Formats: C-alpha cells, structure tokens, sequence
C-alpha cells in the first residue's frame, strides 16, 4: 500500500503496478511552434494539475460496458473545467486509472481502453433507415459517462474483438483490479477545441462477465480516478 | 517474403476508379454536356473500409481521365477537365463565368490522346486527414462530419460554345501516393449505412465472421 | 530534334503503373505535417497485435455476439473432457475473422510466419485445476482423447498458478494453391489443430462460481509475412 | 495494509465478519458495477476498519498518497477480468462500465495475476467546513473507486 | 503473441512460455557409428522438418485422458509418414506441443507426459483370465490416439500418481494451457524399426476434472501440434 | 502583452470592404455592364475616423475582387478589372477605347477562378497622403480639399462585345500595408456630415461621451 | 513538372491573411518620402499623452 499525493486529492492506490503508456509517448507541453505564435499559451500547473475521482459506476452481472469523452467529462466538474469552459484553444494529455473493488469470491474481466475520435453510432431508427447522428448525450456523456447498446460493435459497426489495437490494458479480477493508461495528446491540430471536439473516448467493458457464487455483493464498483497531464489554454472569454 | 509488400504504400497505392461522369447526349443525367464531381475517394468500394483502419491519414493522388463514348469508342471531341480548390466555387452554368478563372486549374486533352493525368497534392489545411471527428466544427446535425478534408472538385465538360456531337462516359482514376498513417482502429464489420457517419443497422447486427456448430466440432 | 524510336506502352495507361504527372497546383505548400502519436507504416506492425479470438463462433444470435469472445470451464466437465477445438488458419473462415490478423490477411492472397495464442483465465480467484493445451501440426488428425493428445506438442496449463498462458504455432504456410468452386484460392491446406482439455475437473470452494471463463488472444509472431494484394471486402460503401 | 471493509453492508451481529470481503459471481454479466467506495480515510464509510482511517480520527487534517490493494480468493480453476476504476474528486462515478474505462482504471485478470494493487494519487482533507455543529475539515477531495 | 514458423506450416503459438526439454538432451542426429557403419543415412531435412497438427481431441467433463505412440503417430499423414513407410531403420527425436483453448471461466488441470515403450494391456478378459495381447488399435493408435480405459493405471498397472517421474509438464486451465516438451531418441538401439517399434507413449489426462458453470461451450479442444527434430533413415523400398 | 498589436501595421492591416460594384442584368444602375470605381478607402465605414487621427500617412493597398451574383451564385462569366491610373482618363462607353490602353493596367479573370488581387504602391506625388489640407490648391469652395491624394480608378466591366448574361455583384477588399503616420490629431467626435470637409450639426454638438448625474454620484 | 498535392485552403480569400500579389504598375518609383515632423510607430506612444 502506497498513496499518491499530486494536489488537494490522496488516493491510495497500489504502490506501482503495470501502467500502459499510450502509444509510447509522455504527455509533454509543446516545442515553440503551434496555433499560437505570438500567443504564449499558459500552462495550468496549479489546480488543473490534481486528482479527479468520478462517481463510480457499478458492475453488475448485466453491464454492457461503459465509456467517456475526453476532454469533455471534466469540462463538468473541476478547475479543469473552469479552464476548458473560459478558454478557446486547447491541448492536454492525460493519465487514466480505473480500480476495481471486489473480493477473490468474485471473478470477471475488463478491458479498459482508449480509442481517439471515439465516434458513435446509435441504432440510426431501428432497423436501420435515419441518418440520425446520435444525442448530444453520446457525443459528450458528462462526467457520468454513458452505456455501450452494442458491445459487441463498440456502437460504431467496429468490432470490440479488435480493440487492443489501442492503448489498452486488462483487468481480470482474479488477477488484479487497478489498470493505468497514460494518454498523450492526439489530435490532427496543436490546439483544438476543448468544448466541442472531443480528442477520443474511455471505453471499459466486461469481456468476461461479472459472476459471483450467490450471496456476494452483486455489484463491484469500478472507481476511475484521472489526471491532467501538461494541461494549455489559449485566450480567455 | 520481403516485408515490402506490407508497406503503407504498397497497401494503398495502384489507381482505382473513384469517379464516372456521364454526358448523353440527350436524356435526364447532367443535361448540360457536364458535371461536377467532388474529389471522394470512397469513390472506390472497398477503399471506405481500407483507409478507416487508421484515424489520421496523409496522401498524395494521381488522377487520370479515362473517358470515350458509352460504347468505347474513340471520337474527335476535346474536353476540359477543371480543377475547383476547396474554397473557389464551382460552375452551375455550361459557362459560368467558373470556367474562365485561372486560379481553377484546367486541363484540356482530346479523346484522340491518351488519359489525361494530373497530381493533386494533400490539401487539408490540417495536419492530415481524419476519418473521424468526435464533436462538433464549432438546428441541424453537425456530428461527425468533419470540415477540412475537403481535397476539391472536378468539373468535367466538352470545350466548345455548343452541345457536343457524340456521347460521353468520364471514368475518373485515383491512386493516392506516399501515405502516412496514424492512430489504428478496429476494422468496420457491420455494413455501410451513409457515406456520412457509421451508423449501423441497430438489429441486423452479424458476428464478424461465420460462425458454426458446436465449439467442440470443427 | 534529338533520335526517339517508340515502343510498346506507348499511351498506355497501367492503373499499376505509378510514373508521374505535374502537380494540379504547383505553388500549393500543404500545410507542414505535424507530429502524430503512433504512426503506423507497415501492416505487419498490426499483424502481431494480440486481439480476441472468437474461438466459441457459434452464437449467432444478436444480443449474443458478445459471448462469442469467450468459451467457457465449469464442474459439469470430467478430467479428460475436450473443452474446446479450432484451427490454426489466420486467413479462412472460422473463429480468426475477429482477429485483426485475421482481417488483415483478407487483403492478401498468401503468407507464413509463427503465430501465437494466448489464454486467459477469468474465473474466481479460489479457481483451481489444470487445462491442457494441444498444437497437432497438418495431417494427424485431433487427437482421439486426452491421453494421446498429451503424447505431441502440448502444455498443461494450471491456472491454480499463472492465470494466463501462451501457445506458439511454429509455422502456418496459407501457400499450398488450390481451386474449389471456382474461388481458385492459395487454400492453407496447413491446418494446424489446437485442442484444450480438461486434465483435472474445475475445482472451487464453497463460496465460488461454479463456472468461469476463458478469452483467447491471437496474434502472429515477429517472423510474418504477406504476399500478393486482394481487396475481398464484403463491406462496402453504398450510397446513403 | 489493513483490511478494508468495503462490504459495509451487514450489520448483523454474527455476519461482522463478512463485512471483511465483498463478492463476484456467475449471476454479475459483463459490464456490471461490483462495487464502490469513496478515498476517505478519515470520515465514517469503509475506511473506519483500516488502522489507518482509525488513526486518522485521532488528527485533524491531513494528505498524501493512498494504496488500495484487492486479492482473489475464488478458485484456482476461476479465471475472468474485473475493472477497476478510480475517478478524481468531482466526475461522478462513471455512468456504465464503458464510460469508466475512458479514465484512469485497470483491468484487472484473476486468471493471471492473483492480486492486484492500485494507488490513489493523492487525498487532501484540508478543504475546511462546518456541517451541523462538527466544523470539522471535511474531505472534499473524495476520489471515487 | 509470436507465431513460429518452420516449414510450410505456421502455428501461431505464445511467444515462449516454458518448455520442459526430456531427460535434459536435445534430439541430435548421430556421431559416426551406428547400425550402419557403410551406410551413410541420409537425414530429411526437407518436408520431414515441418510442422504438424494433429487433429484436435475434444475434452469432455468425463474425458478419461488420451495417448498417442511414436513414431507410429505420423507415419501415417505427412511427408513423414513417406518416409516412415518408405525406410527400413530410422531415428529421430522429436518436440511436441499441446494448446488449450479455454476461457477464464472454464477449469482443469492436465498432466502432460512422455512415457518411453509404453505398453498397454487391456482388461485380460474382464475380470483377468486371458493372455488376449492388447488389440492392434491400442498398440498404435494413429494420429487420432486412443483413450485410457484405467487412466489410474494407465492401462498398465502403474498408478498415475507417479507418472510425472517422466518427462512431463503441467496443464493447469487458471494458470496456462500451451505445455511443451522436446523428447529426445531414447532407444536401446541406434537405429530402430519406425514402423513395429515405438520409441515411447505421449499421455495427456486430465487430473483435476474439466468443469464449467453451466452455459459455457463444455468441450475445450486440447491441440497437439509436433515437430520432427533431426529425422534419420536408412535403406529404402 | 507583446505590444505588437498597437503598431501602426497592426492597427492599419486586415483587408476591408471598400467597394461593392453592381452590374444587374437589367434595372437602374450601371445600365451599362460596367462601372467606375474611386479607389477611395473610406469605402470602410470606420475608417475614416480611423486614418484621421493623423495628419499626413503614407501606404500601399492590396485589393481584393470578390465578385458573384447577387444570389452569391458562382457562374461561367468572364470579367476584366482595370486601374486608371491617376492622370489616365476613364472609360464612358462599353468599349470607349479606354479599355484598349495598355498604359491602363487590366486583369482578366473569370468567376471560377478564385478572387483576384492586386497591389497599387503609394500613389501620390506628395511625400505622403494628407487627410487635412489648411488652404486652397493655388467661382466655388476649393478649401480643404487636398489635389494629389488620389489613388485611382478601378473600372469593373464583363469581358466580351456584348451584354452579360447574369446579374453580377463585385465585392472590392483592400487592405493597406507597410504604414507611416505622422502628426497625431485630436479623436473624431462629431458625426461626419461630408465625404468632403470636416463640417458638423452647428447646433447638434453632443458631448465626446455619456453622461452622468452629479459630479459626486457615481 | 515537379510533385505537388494541393492543401485545404486553396483557392480561399482570407480577409486578414497577408501573402502577396503583383503590383499593377510595376515600374513605378512611389515618389520617395521625405522627412515629416513627428512620425508615430506604436499607438501606445498616444496612450501615454
């Protein structure tokens, strides 16, 4: 047991188990050359640089899986929020950690990952005649994230059986339970919109279903904490 | 064996059809002796599922016009491709004043010659091309839709004041060059709806391949 | 004028072919490319990837897709008990199409290479037992029982212990030709075989799931190749 | 490390002891919420059965960095993948699984490893208050597993 | 993932798990005396270096267990099975290799085994009242082998419970599946007949009995996959 | 807080709309299929209170044409843009031998062809413009009124012998470039009564700003 | 002929962007500036009045 401590939050997650680094790249603040150039961005080291827990979703022996929008599900709560709110340009990497609480009489597995451009798809009518492009509820689920209706096709005709070709990481709980993914910024811009475009998607689902002999709290509850790292704005409103 | 042929390159080159204006004489389709094409290369099939297999792409095209009359024959009629950058606008009369500005690239060829080919270089003012767009370009459904990505228009037409003398068939063809790619994502498994968004049929959902009997069997 | 004597090709135009042809817009500068995580710049980088191979392909069902990824231990099953049985065809039909490789190998006529399976146990913690893991390379058909599949190549895999075990294929070969119907494809012919059995019964204490499950992760090694383009797609674009 | 009574639930008399470890199951589908519990080592909640939250009753404020840690007791024979997630103070417990995942979380595979641990970044109660009467620096900074 | 590929054949097996080499010798071909001292034996090294599959047996939650005998196993399909029929001496090492495909929700143990001439006998009758030599199917099963009656006995009055004192390796469902084990020429001759002899026995019996809880796929297939490691023969016909 | 934004280039740049030409088919105005504009750079608005916090300024301009149906329609129409230069007569006719002169720079462009630009250099004979002239050039008021100051004249008309065949709409854009300013003079605070002089309401004098109640109350 | 691939942006009017064009009377020398009294660089220079 070992506690991190980086601004007014404390988790105490585990002292350092395997964390995935997205693409094989540290989130860093950028060179000197951007959509910005006689505009010396500034760099939030202060409160936009703590922990962040969202309410914990819970897991049950029917969950289809979850997923969040980045950076939309802190433009909710937070200084973060603060900033992506009153600022116009944006560019922040980022560093994900879902824990699993539940006991060695439990048993499942889930497969955290992070897709960019995560683009949903609703059912587009029913069968499938209305080109609908979905809510603005699935294209930004807040900080309470939003359930897949498909997993099978992560609600955009892609397969889930092909997923890890992402940054991701497993989590089986007989096997362990925290998971961490280190997210830099990808992006096709420097700075992009921190309101409106969403740079991609948290998908975690169970690939092996939550089980419990009969008897045992039902719902295991997936906790997943995140931190901005070298978050930049440009220009305030 | 050589790892070559798994290249990005070599995956996507080789010109594909993208494009097949049409000019009869007389009918319904462009009733005008021409039209306009916008550069789609979805214009090839199986290209959509192809370059969706990356998130981010930057390339390159050669475009060549392969065009004779509907029967393949070769007739002494001259055309005029023109090329409308992103941004100008395009012709909407059989001479609209579009034709006759420079800044739209133009390039007259006749049937007697051979195709005419032309290279159009990676447009976006982004960085690179993106297949998918999370938000909104900040009533109406904006979603997905992504803006800058645009590489332009062809306006195919017959030279001349007049109607020409003979029908036409445009096939337009594109092979798209030094490619880079970014970003790998899950490869499509449910059929296309609209060449907009991927949304799916929400019940006619297949197993991304064939299934069978038991698991035992095989 | 400078001697030229024409040869065959001459206005000829090979959609192959890639010699070139002036720029549409010469004084265009395309804005500078920047610099994007994780680039990718030859397929076989993807190809060893490890994805989820859909060895349980038998619900088609459609709010069943899911289990797909999956197949399935419990105490219904006796020591020796065949749990579960596929080949090893990265191209052909069957529970590969899930893997990327899989697809991947559908935009290509022909290959070889190692390729390498993984299994990983999801049941309880307090899961004990052991599962043993079969290769029967082309020809000898699967094994009659467990006894004699245990004879060749195999691994007994004990998830009491390490949760999660990899099984090399030494080499698969989809170059063997062929012409069925008139889909005159490279058939693999090199049909390895994996079998999984059950070499203990499932154990569990009192308290515990009496059945858990196994997802299959395959990918191809290092030393893969492909040869020969085809664009076999059956998704393709349709206009709105 | 202390036990954690994340299962907090039964009061009962004779069934404290359960209170020790919570469950996973055949009945839980994929997907499904298992648990969850707050990064509140001082206040009432789970935390009251570690020496540490029981230390902490004895300050008044503090910080640093937390190290929860979760052990399989199921089977050797079970195998499956649980996903934990923790989210920072404020994102509300994440909606669905899915959702979850798109933040800090690990997946976490009995069939492998048999026990995993993960660390809470950091806790700060220091974010002064006054409820009732009980002004005491309340958390605030309530991460969320 | 790392699939291994010598010969037209490409098994697309873990990277490199543990692998338990027989009797601690690696199969080689032969100094320079022999059976044959003006008879120079040529060495396949040509097809009879690949690698083959043999078709996946099914484990049942009542499989008894099964075995396969060398070198009779493959002279039957293969290149190899040309040469076993086309020669008169021959040896050859070997390395087999048996995968397990499974879920994490499924659970066994199997033990894994070389057993050198391994002699069956069947029932002696019924009760043990008949020199009824074992039929000519349980004496060299094919590529399909046979199953055990007496899996305690292993059809040979010698209990199980210490067969791991031969080359072995374990198969346990929650912990691996893969089991390797390169078994070298073990003869009390050089160069032994590879059509009447067989150098040894390939066991795999289930232990710790197969089970699910009830909805997963019950059979899991148990595949062997072997290589022929330095083939020699003498003579043809 | 860089102060680059306050130089004189920062503050002086940015192409604004100065002119807006109008050759409809048939009506009114411009009867003709042609029109001639004064390079004026007053054709902004706020502009000219702008310019005039100086007394004498100096400047290039590149101008910007901008020119579709009234609709925003883009059509196959040639047109031919032409500067006068100051001193050069201008055209009266739909071919006075005006638009023949060499010495009268033409730019021919069609609407296809995106806008056209060009840059006219510091005109005036003068070592700088200047807005205020305190005396008369040496019957009728010439007072104010500075001579050399004058820029020239663009004359929009359609290419060809005869009329257009659509309504047309041309945008002029001009933005100034590589400023200096000299004598900086008290802000504007009377509306502009002329184009000409500096002339105000004699009776209609508000103050340069609201106002409030008492002196003490804020 | 030498390789281009056009980018976004082409053939597009952007009201600030500052590039170049031709100048419609080439050879014409803008009678030289002499020196005026006062000459102001940066309206920060006023602000400070």
């Amino acid at each position: 047991v070992a506690q991190l401590t980086i601004g007014n939050s404390t988790i105490t997650t585990q002292e350092a188990a395997n964390i995935i680094v997205g693409y094989g790249e540290w989130p860093s603040y950028c060179s000197d050359s951007d959509a910005t150039a006689v505009d010396k961005p500034t760099r939030p080291d202060v409160s936009v640089n703590r922990f962040y827990t969202l309410d914990t979703k819970l897991w049950e022996k029917s969950s289809k899986g979850w997923y969040w929008k980045f950076p939309d599900v802190l433009t909710e709560t937070g200084v973060f929020g603060q900033n992506a709110q009153f600022h116009y340009l944006y560019r922040s990497g980022f560093c994900i950690h879902v824990q699993c609480n539940a006991s060695k009489f439990h048993q499942g597995a889930l497969l955290v990952a992070i897709l960019p451009e995560y683009v949903i798809g609703t059912v587009a009518g029913g069968t499938g005649t209305e080109d609908s492009h979905p809510p603005y509820k699935q294209t930004q689920p807040g900080a309470d994230g939003f359930e897949l209706q498909h997993p099978y096709v992560l609600d955009a005709g892609i397969p889930i059986s092909q997923l890890t070709v992402c940054p991701h990481q497993w989590i089986n709980l007989r096997t362990n339970n925290c998971a961490t993914i280190i997210v830099p910024y990808i992006n096709a811009l420097p700075f992009d919109s921190a309101l409106n475009h969403c740079n991609f998607g948290l998908l975690v689902v169970p690939i092996s279903p939550l089980d419990y002999d009969q008897g045992a709290t039902p719902v295991i509850p997936i906790t997943i904490t995140l931190a901005p790292m070298c978050s930049e704005f440009a220009g305030l409103r | 064996h050589s790892t070559a042929e798994t290249t990005l390159d070599s995956f996507f080159s080789r010109a594909g059809l993208v494009g097949e204006i049409d000019l009869p004489l007389e009918g319904t389709t462009n009733p005008n002796g021409y039209a306009n094409w916008d550069i789609d290369i979805t214009g090839y099939a199986q290209m959509r599922r192809k370059v969706e297999l990356f998130t981010y792409m930057r390339f390159d095209a050669e475009f060549t016009f392969v065009a004779c009359t509907p029967t393949g024959g070769v007739v002494p009629q001259l055309l005029q491709y023109m090329f409308v950058p992103p941004g100008a606008p395009k012709p909407d009369s059989r001479e609209s004043l579009a034709w006759q500005t420079a800044t739209n690239p133009s390039v007259f060829v006749k049937l007697s010659d051979p195709p005419a080919q032309v290279s159009v270089p990676f447009m976006s003012p982004a960085s690179a091309y993106q297949w998918f767009y999370d938000g909104y370009p900040t009533k109406d459904l904006e979603y997905g839709a992504c803006p800058n990505n645009m590489m332009g228009t062809f306006s195919v037409r017959t030279v001349g004041t007049s109607k020409s003398k003979y029908p036409l068939v445009v096939r337009i063809y594109m092979r798209m060059k030094h490619v880079r790619a970014w970003i790998p994502r899950p490869m499509r498994n449910q059929n296309y709806l609209f060449k907009a968004n991927p949304n799916y049929a929400g019940n006619s959902i297949k197993p991304t391949g064939a299934s069978r009997t038991a698991i035992t069997t095989l | 004028g400078f001697p030229t004597e024409l040869k065959p090709g001459t206005n000829q135009f090979l959609t192959t072919d890639d010699g070139v042809s002036a720029p549409i817009l010469p004084n265009f500068y395309p804005t500078p490319c920047i610099h994007i995580p994780g680039e990718v710049r030859n397929l076989l980088e993807l190809c060893q990837v490890e994805t989820i191979l859909e060895v349980n392909n038998v619900p088609t069902n459609a709010t069943s897709l899911m289990e797909r990824l999956r197949f399935p231990v419990s105490a219904q099953a006796g020591k020796g008990e065949l749990c579960a049985v596929f080949r090893a065809d990265p191209g052909r039909s069957g529970p590969w199409q899930s893997t990327l490789l899989g697809q991947l190998c559908g935009y290509y006529t022909q290959w070889s290479g190692s390729l390498e399976v993984t299994f990983m146990f999801t049941g309880s913690f307090m899961a004990t037992g052991k599962m043993l893991i079969a290769y029967t390379p082309p020809g000898g058909p699967l094994p009659k029982d467990r006894a004699t599949a245990m004879l060749g190549t195999h691994v007994i895999w004990d998830f009491g212990l390490q949760s999660s075990v990899t099984l090399v294929i030494p080499w698969i070969s989809n170059t063997h030709y062929r012409a069925h119907a008139r889909d005159g494809v490279f058939d693999y012919y090199t049909t390895g075989l994996v079998s999984i059995w059950y070499q203990t019964n499932y154990v569990v204490p009192i308290g515990a799931p009496n059945t858990a499950y196994i997802i299959a992760l395959a990918a191809a090694q290092k030393n893969f190749t492909m040869k020969l383009c085809k664009d076999a797609s059956d998704i393709l674009q349709t206009g709105t």
